[PDB]
């Protein structure tokens, strides 16, 4: 996250950490007990998923767990067209507790609003190339279809949707992939992708568009 | 669901750390610029015995993650991170044929990907980001060994991290 700040802690108790041999490589979005959604260029075979974080030390972190999970289903449109219908199910082996540290969210039905300001969170690198210690926030803004189709075209697909790109040089960075943008109360989009460097004027975000994905998402969980 | 790793076992970073493409059976070459057809400037990638580890490179997607993966279509480029001034391609030249060549621009998704093979890894370059890989190998020309396609026969690499710069 660029230009963020720390969160405050555990104000976003939906976001979950994908991690690697103890490293952070994604992260995801508790959307029942039993399953994460998250990007589908996150796919592995199977996940440790940390929950109730903050920093990303769970021996520092009471409330919070780290879970295992083994079956995946990336949306079966992943990639065609290329980047597009970038999300995926992960179903943790167990149902969690939820808590006031560990918390589902809704999924967005209405599609995003051009100009609406949002929030991005995650540990993914800061202005400086850094890691953050703690989960960091920040508001970034819806952009108009028509702008980001002229930015991203011919990649531009209605599975995606822009923001960002201010003057404020607010944004997500690579290790935020999977992590939530909340709207108006309610999960929007997750972080999939955009031009490098982070945080340049003029130039917003890629994140899907879950309001596209809402009877998949049902539907999945349910079978 | 494969993550590329340098020869320490690591994740290859996207873009933020660069990694010399050493030959497995070329530990003495590197990579490095030289002149094809009649270019006055040096802007095809060849397989220098005069340099080892050679040129680094950074592989770069425009996905919002820091590690590289198998299926990832890439931009691969010479030089710093800030710089789009070395940025592979593959373009016609005779008499090589399909020949690696750095250019000052740069897609926003690459035509490249970095898929296991033998010991190590080989580069494949995806016409139009399609379906059908062709394996980048060794063309022998003018005294040089060009990066170039030669499908079935590719160079295979292993990637080790540049922290001796
Ligand atoms: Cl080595
Ligand atoms: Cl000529």
């Amino acid at each position: 996250i660029i230009n963020g700040e720390d969160c405050s802690p555990h104000s976003q108790p939906w976001q979950a950490a994908l991690v690697m041999e103890n490293e952070l490589f994604c992260s995801g979005v508790l959307v029942h007990p039993q399953w994460v959604l998250s990007a589908a260029h996150c796919f592995q075979n199977s996940y440790t998923i940390g929950l109730g974080l903050h920093s990303l030390e769970a021996d520092q972190e009471p409330g919070s767990q780290m879970v295992e999970a083994s079956l995946s289903v990336r949306h079966p449109e992943y990639n065609r067209p290329l980047l597009a219908n970038d999300l995926m199910l992960i179903k943790l082996d167990e149902s969690v507790s939820e808590s006031d540290t560990i918390r589902s969210i809704s999924i967005a039905s209405q599609c995003p609003t051009a100009g609406n300001s949002c929030l991005v969170s995650g540990w993914g690198l800061l202005a400086n190339g850094r890691m953050p210690t703690v989960l960091q926030c920040v508001n970034v803004s819806v952009v108009s279809e028509e702008v980001c189709s002229k930015l991203y075209d011919p990649l531009y697909h209605p599975s995606m949707f822009c923001a960002g790109g201010g003057q404020d040089q607010k944004d997500s960075c690579n290790g935020d992939s999977g992590g939530p943008l909340i709207c108006n109360g309610y999960l929007q989009g997750l972080v999939s992708f955009g031009k490098a460097p982070c945080g340049q004027v003029g130039v917003p975000g890629v994140y899907t568009n879950l309001c596209k994905f809402t009877e998949w998402i049902e539907k999945t969980v349910q079978a | 669901s494969s993550v590329v790793v340098d020869t320490n076992g690591q994740p290859v970073s996207n873009g933020a750390d660069a990694y010399y493409l050493v030959p497995v059976s070329h530990g003495h070459a590197g990579l490095a610029l030289a002149k094809i057809g009649n270019e006055a400037e040096p802007r095809a990638v060849v397989l220098d015995p005069h340099h080892r580890p050679g040129l680094p490179v950074r592989f770069e997607s425009p996905l919002a993650i820091n590690i590289i993966k198998e299926s990832y279509f890439l931009n691969i480029k010479f030089g710093p991170s800030s710089s789009d001034s070395g940025v592979w391609d593959v373009i016609q030249q005779d008499p090589i044929g399909l020949a690696v060549k750095v250019t000052d621009t740069k897609s926003l998704l690459g035509p490249f990907k970095v898929e296991k093979e033998g010991e190590g890894y080989k580069i494949v370059y995806y016409p139009e980001r399609g379906q059908t890989g062709l394996d980048i190998g060794l063309v022998h020309r003018n005294d040089k060994y060009y990066l170039a396609v030669k499908d079935g026969e590719p160079c295979v690499f292993k990637i080790r991290k540049a922290t001796d710069e």
